[PDB]
């Protein structure tokens, strides 16, 4: 959330561990930006249990 | 597909502009306004 | 003429100070005054 923006990367790969992140290599290609002037000091996720 | 949903804020409240990311499995939704909402969302 | 009364339009207000700069293209809707004192200050007439 810079200059006046917000930008999202993703990236989806799946797995066969349940250990750690794995040892590869991935690049995150931009998937959004909108313009949002807000600061932002906190933030928390949300799960629909 | 458990994990969906994002909030931003100073305090996360109506009285401070606040913009929220989630989603519902049928497409993107992002929210950017002054909304006030309980700590875990429940349904089911 | 089109946006000067007699009367006057006091809903344009400015903030004399805060508790820090505002940021460029950062907007606060929030009340809150400068805790300059260590008594709250809360924009009284009181300790400045
Ligand atoms: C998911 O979000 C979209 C956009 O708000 C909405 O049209 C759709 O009905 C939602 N799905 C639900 C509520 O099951």
């Amino acid at each position: 959330n810079i200059d006046g923006y917000f930008k999202i990367y993703s990236k989806h790969t799946p797995i066969n561990l349940v250990r750690d992140l794995p040892q590869g290599f991935s690049a995150l290609e931009p998937l959004v930006d909108l313009p949002i002037g807000i600061n932002i000091t906190r933030f928390q996720t949300l799960l629909a249990l | 597909n458990i994990i969906r949903g994002w909030i931003f804020g100073t305090t996360l409240d109506s009285k401070t502009q606040s913009l929220l990311i989630v989603n519902n499995a049928t497409n993107v939704v992002i929210k950017v306004c002054e909304f006030q909402f309980c700590n875990d969302p429940f349904l089911g | 003429n089109l946006d000067s009364k007699v009367g006057g339009n006091y809903n344009y207000l400015y903030r004399l100070f805060r508790k820090s700069n505002l940021k460029p293209f950062e907007r606060d809707i929030s009340t809150e005054i400068y805790q300059a004192g260590s008594t709250p200050c809360n924009g009284v007439e009181g300790f400045n």
